[PDB]
């Protein structure tokens, strides 16, 4: 790895101080050769969490998950049955971030045009 | 042609309940009042209009759950790389909305707090 990122267990890894919205920060990871980080593993989540913790409480953290459902929030129905299709959701969070409030324990949904500093992985 | 004490607005019956539920219990609340009953759904920016004023002014009540509500478990999640969700660390607990009287937007709330809510049935 570049001598600025952590290895580990065949990825390279790195948290970005530099604040940006969800978007642009997996374009920063991919000008990088990588992506907003993926986790697939207890342990793996441990590693990140370890990081994000010597390198940052103020902030959440860009992970690299999100909603991709076309509606504003999540539900294609509502309990009567009817169709969403009329929205008014008042700040729609559909971006992944790691949980401040936990010490990045734990994920949380956040809006996605919010500005926090994120984690490649490569 | 509603039952008494129902508000009418195109076809449809509604009714704001001052009685604080959880989300979970309102929506009960309603199914077993009348024969398709259910949490109020909101289909239109003039129907919100309408129930906005009808709660705020007539009940002077600003926050009621409507039917929206939904877990992570349910929604299409995908990492940026491709990779398959296996490991979580999200809330396996539900979402629940509630509309607010002043502009009418929806905001997330915890579904086990108590709220006023609104019933609404087709006639």
């Amino acid at each position: 790895c570049l001598p600025d990122w952590s290895s580990y267990k065949g990825h390279c890894y790195k948290v970005f101080k530099k604040v940006g919205t969800w978007e642009d920060a997996e374009k920063f990871c991919v000008e990088n050769s990588g992506h907003l980080a993926s986790i697939d593993s207890k342990e793996e989540a441990d590693f990140v969490t370890k990081l994000a913790s010597q390198t940052l409480f103020v902030y959440d953290a860009w992970i690299g998950l999100r909603d991709e459902s076309k509606t504003q929030q999540c539900s294609p129905q509502w309990t009567d049955g009817s169709s969403v299709v009329y929205e008014n959701v008042d700040e729609p969070t559909k971006c992944f971030g790691l949980d401040v409030h936990t010490e990045y324990r734990t994920w949380t949904d956040l809006p996605c045009g919010e500005k926090n500093p994120f984690i490649c992985k490569s | 042609g509603c039952l008494p004490d129902w508000s009418s607005y195109k076809g449809h019956c509604y009714k704001v309940f001052k009685v604080e539920k959880t989300w979970a219990d309102a929506e009960k609340f309603c199914k077993e009042l009348v024969n398709g009953g259910h949490l109020m759904s909101v289909n239109s920016r003039e129907e919100g209009e309408f129930i906005s004023k009808l709660a705020l002014e007539k009940m002077r009540i600003v926050l009621v759950w409507i039917g929206l509500s939904h877990f992570w478990r349910i929604c299409p999640l995908r990492w940026t790389d491709g990779a398959r969700l296996d490991y979580r660390a999200l809330s396996d607990e539900p979402i629940c909305f509630v509309a607010e009287s002043f502009h009418n937007k929806w905001i997330q709330w915890t579904c086990n707090r108590k709220k006023s809510f609104v019933c609404k049935y087709r006639v």
